[PDB]
């Protein structure tokens, strides 16, 4: 009557203090990039996908497409993995910072602290580093990703004083009970390429919004059939107070801009919580994928 | 690993004993709990368990309704459940012969605080409301516990009774004569974004449409002057940001023909509901659109 | 333990593990023997009474 588990092994020499140290790890959610059945364990978490030189919003769009087990058994020589299925409850526990409640709408996202912290004592070999992906409520990540974007945003014009004192404001969230700081997307003064491509392609679709649609809306009129598109118009010649091809190489690339931003502008909720532990360490959650 | 193992026959739980009974029976022990039968054990239907003040728990002693979990921007009672039915004090849906009804059965010291609360903040409602499902019992103390039911239908202990989702005949609304043999369920809140009121539109949306897309064709097509009201003011009040006209989750599923009007009575408060009989609670998110 | 009520806050399995040690206290009383005495205890002598 067993279930279909995914073993991962380890070909380091874990020693009993160590295994203790992962034996509190049980419901803790560990991505894996593809299916597999027997696994090293070199592929546990995002350890794999850690880049100094790449951004942080490359590792959301690259969390969508993994598989994310759940820590089903840790014993010697080997760690059982369980694969959630949509519709069956599982337990949780809170790696990520922040206090849950009865009835959140859990969501995933890459972990924004990394290396020397307080609370970071995590499982550690001696290149490996197990890391876990933070799962945080959902109005909680749309905001947290809201705030880096403009925080990226900002990247340009941060000598100035006002910039500074508006980096130091959104760096910040208050929430419940939650004092949480997140790191800066800029460091030394210059943008990495994640960050760049996403404030790239928004200021694109958003240039490229306000260049072609009174020509549109314009030729619009002629074949006018609802008073919503006739107004809507009107707002354009309020606010603002060529070869064909290139217009098609415009519309497609704003449609290209427009798809390498569903990374950022959606995300789906992963858990919703049905009971909380007390002490809020864990909790009771059915899956949805 | 051998033949045998694989041309094994599946396994029934029902024809195999419980885990306590098998541990019990090798030490030889009795004790006065019966333990033969274990209820609970075939219940598809994942639930769970609320409290909630007594304010709220009028128009709750019937089983199945919908729970909504309201924000609320303080710290202790910061999260709140409240029905659907006293959501109905805020849809301008609703006309006035029900809602003087059904206001006159919360006048206690919660009801008014929530319906403060949900006139408060500077944001919308459905970025302070959220989803649970349904109710199954009730438990009527001071302080009631309620089980709600997450995924799954709607039934008693032993599977004895089929418990119905009830919701009120103002916020009902199909966009078809003829239903399919199914259709799904869908909770829409439409803002009316007018000059002296936000105050949106609650509705409970019962069509045969899945797909997500073929469904928002027809509700810009049945909500076509709230996107107007949206657009004129955006157009008439600049340095303000309004979002989201029409947010639409989907609520479950149903079987498109166990549906019919019946009531509710609670303190002689006859309410005219509609009645879906064998009702299967899939929750979603509050999908916007516009 | 006992049941409560419906709706009363329960009772959960408890596990208590606690641990007693032990302490330490020597002792020691000390006595003399005089050299006169231990020179005429083990050594023999002449015959005399």
């Amino acid at each position: 009557a067993m279930e279909a588990n995914i073993f991962c092994t380890f070909d380091h020499k874990l020693s009993i203090a160590d295994v203790g140290k992962l034996t509190k790890l049980v419901a803790a959610v560990v991505p894996i990039p593809q299916r597999l059945h027997l696994i090293k364990h070199y592929q546990l978490g995002l350890h794999q996908f850690v880049d100094h030189t790449r951004g942080y919003v490359r590792l959301r769009g690259l969390l969508r497409n993994m598989t994310l087990t759940l820590m089903r058994r840790v014993e010697g020589n080997q760690i059982l993995l369980h694969v959630p299925t949509h519709g069956l409850l599982y337990t949780v526990l809170n790696t990520g910072p922040v206090t849950w409640e009865k009835g959140d709408a859990l969501c995933v996202l890459p972990p924004l602290f990394h290396g020397p912290l307080a609370r970071e004592n995590l499982l550690t070999l001696g290149q490996w580093e197990l890391v876990l992906p933070w799962i945080v409520p959902m109005p909680l990540a749309l905001e947290i990703n809201q705030r880096l974007l403009i925080m990226g945003l900002f990247s340009l014009d941060r000598s100035y004083e006002e910039v500074k004192a508006a980096v130091q404001q959104l760096q910040t969230i208050t929430f419940r009970d939650a004092t949480f700081t997140i790191p800066d997307p800029v460091i030394d003064q210059h943008l990495l390429i994640d960050m760049k491509t996403a404030c790239l392609s928004m200021s694109m679709v958003a240039n490229l919004a306000s260049e072609l649609t009174m020509t549109y809306v314009r030729k619009l009129a002629l074949e006018d059939s609802s008073m919503l598109l006739v107004k809507c118009q009107e707002l354009l010649m309020r606010l603002d107070r060529v070869s064909p091809d290139d217009e098609i190489a415009r519309l497609s690339a704003l449609f290209v801009m427009l798809r390498q931003l569903d990374d950022l502008i959606r995300e789906q909720v992963v858990f919703t919580v049905c009971d909380v532990s007390p002490d809020n360490k864990s909790a009771t959650c059915i899956f949805k994928g | 690993m051998d033949a045998r193992a694989v041309a094994k026959r599946p396994r029934d739980p029902a024809d195999e004993d419980n885990e306590l009974v098998t541990a019990l029976k090798a030490k030889r022990e009795v004790n006065t709990i019966s333990v033969r039968y274990l209820y609970h054990a075939d219940h598809q239907a994942l639930t769970a368990r609320f409290f909630v003040p007594e304010g709220l728990v009028e128009f709750e002693a019937q089983p199945g309704a919908l729970l909504i979990r309201m924000e609320t921007g303080c710290d202790s009672p910061r999260h709140l459940y409240i029905s659907l039915y006293l959501l109905g004090i805020r849809a301008s849906n609703v006309s006035a012969s029900t809602r003087c009804l059904l206001e006159s059965v919360y006048t206690a010291s919660a009801a008014r605080a929530a319906l403060q609360w949900l006139d408060l903040g500077p944001h919308l409602l459905h970025r302070r409301l959220e989803t649970l499902g349904c109710v199954k019992t009730v438990s009527l103390g001071i302080t009631s516990l309620l089980t709600c039911v997450m995924r799954g239908y709607l039934y008693n202990t032993l599977k004895t009774e089929v418990f119905a989702l009830m919701i009120p005949k103002d916020m009902y609304l199909t966009w078809e004569e003829t239903r399919g043999r199914l259709q799904y369920v869908y909770l829409i809140i439409v803002y009316d974004y007018d000059g002296p009121e936000t105050r949106p539109g609650i509705y409970v949306l019962t069509s045969s449409i899945a797909h997500w897309q073929t469904l928002v064709d027809v509700a810009r097509g049945k909500f076509a002057r709230e996107r107007c009201s949206f657009v004129n003011r955006r157009i008439t009040r600049p340095r303000q940001i309004p979002l989201c006209t029409g947010v639409i989750q989907k609520l479950g599923w149903c079987l498109a023909d166990d549906i019919h009007t019946s009531f509710l009575v609670h303190k002689e408060l006859k309410l005219s509901v509609v009645r879906l009989d064998n009702f299967s609670v899939e929750l979603g998110d509050f999908r916007e659109f516009v | 333990r006992v049941a409560s009520g419906a709706g009363l806050p329960t009772s959960r399995q408890t596990t208590i593990m606690v641990t007693k040690y032990s302490e330490k206290s020597p002792i020691t009383i000390p006595f003399e023997l005089s050299a006169a005495c231990l020179t005429y205890l083990r050594e023999t002598f002449e015959g005399t009474i």
